[PDB]
């Protein structure tokens, strides 16, 4: 049994995939940010709005 | 509100005297006869909130789903990875599991 750095290099699948699932996170969040800074965003039960921000960024 | 007195610039007090109510000095003559109406509003910030909580979606705005827990095996679920604790060389996680309502709670 052994492990080497093939077992633990990213094969091309993950590495097309990750790039489009970053981007496309990367966007939502500056929208939401977006938001807060000039606009409505809509404040969660019991929160403020920067914690709501936190939340929907988490 | 805070009134100070031309000549010596104490502070001012209130008091009556034998015609009106006097703003006067303690250390000095100069008194100044309340001839009519003065006010002064403070406007303290009223309690609005109403705040209802623990809503369903407030619950599940983390991360995963249709993931497994090892007792119910349920989709809908609420995870969470801690490392705090460098004494425990293996990783940390705690699961939470609401599909059934079965409620789960387990390292
Ligand atoms: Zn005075
Ligand atoms: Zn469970």
């Amino acid at each position: 049994f052994s492990i080497g750095i093939g077992d633990v290099t990213p094969g091309q699948g993950l590495l097309k995939a990750k790039y489009e699932l970053l981007n496309a996170g990367y966007k939502k969040c500056d929208e939401y940010i977006e938001a807060l800074n000039t606009g409505k965003l809509q404040q969660q039960p019991g929160c403020t709005a920067e914690e709501t921000l936190e939340a929907l960024i988490l | 509100m805070l009134l100070f007195c031309p000549g010596c610039g104490n502070g001012l007090i209130v008091e009556e005297g034998q015609r009106c109510h006097r703003f006067a000095c303690n250390t000095c003559p100069y008194v100044h006869n309340i001839t009519r109406k003065v006010t002064n509003r403070k406007y303290p910030k009223l309690k609005e909130v109403d705040d209802v909580l623990g809503g369903a979606a407030a619950w599940e705005n983390v991360d995963s789903t249709a993931e497994s827990c090892p007792k119910c095996e349920h989709p809908r679920a609420y995870f969470m990875q801690l490392q705090t604790r460098s004494a425990d060389e293996p990783m940390t996680t705690f699961y939470k599991c609401c599909n059934a309502q079965c409620g789960h709670r387990w390292r």
